[PDB]
């Protein structure tokens, strides 16, 4: 388990334990409004 | 497909509504005629009726 190279990241960007939006708000009002 | 259609739709009724009017408010003439203040006031009715 420790072999995974992504803890690179992961200690950085997402702390452990606290859950975090997939996509950012501006991709979701940029989808909303392509449907229009 | 209706969400998306609604600029197309409401141009096209302007543009379309625009000929209407147009049609319905543009006078019908050809020629437009004009003349001096020295005509007389029975000599100009000639002119007319010549041209009529």
């Amino acid at each position: 388990p420790s072999a995974n190279p992504a803890k690179i990241f992961i200690r950085r960007l997402f702390n452990s334990g606290i859950a975090k939006s997939v996509v950012s708000y501006s991709n979701v009002m940029a989808a909303a409004r392509a449907m229009e | 497909p209706l969400q998306a259609v609604g600029m197309p739709v409401a141009l096209y009724n302007g543009l379309m509504e625009r000929a209407l009017e147009q049609c319905d408010g543009t006078p019908n003439s050809k020629w437009f005629v004009t003349a001096g203040r020295d005509i007389g006031e029975v000599q100009s009715k000639e002119i007319k009726d010549g041209i009529d």
